[PDB]
């Protein structure tokens, strides 16, 4: 049972870490050390297509 | 037959009705029987999951 439970939260783990990558911001949920911004790093910005549905 | 005391008549046999009973749920075999012995039952139910992995 324990071992399992070990599979099931390195599982979970990677997928919310490869979300995180989308987002343009490095997984490092209790570290300061390897918090990185990739828009920042590599001196970037965002772009946004906003759209409306109520017209 | 005969109508009244000194009358003849025809007779045509007779008429029977019943009410709608409906089986639905019965066909789809949705249910699962099982006998026992007392009038308690007892079920068991287990609950399992995952956690969080912070960086060290």
């Amino acid at each position: 049972r324990h071992m399992a439970r070990i599979r099931r939260s390195h599982a979970i783990l990677k997928s919310k870490a490869m979300y995180a990558a989308l987002k343009g911001t490095s997984w490092s949920p209790d570290d300061p050390v390897s918090d990185y911004n990739y828009y920042d790093v590599w001196g970037a910005t965002q772009t946004t297509a906003d759209v409306d549905f109520t017209k | 037959m005969q109508n009244g005391d000194f009358q003849i008549l025809d007779y045509t046999g007779l008429i029977s009705t019943m009410p709608r009973v409906d089986t639905l749920l019965q066909s789809m075999n949705l249910f699962t029987e099982h006998f026992g012995r007392t009038t308690v039952a007892r079920i068991e139910r287990l609950d399992d999951g995952a956690g969080d992995i912070k960086a060290v």
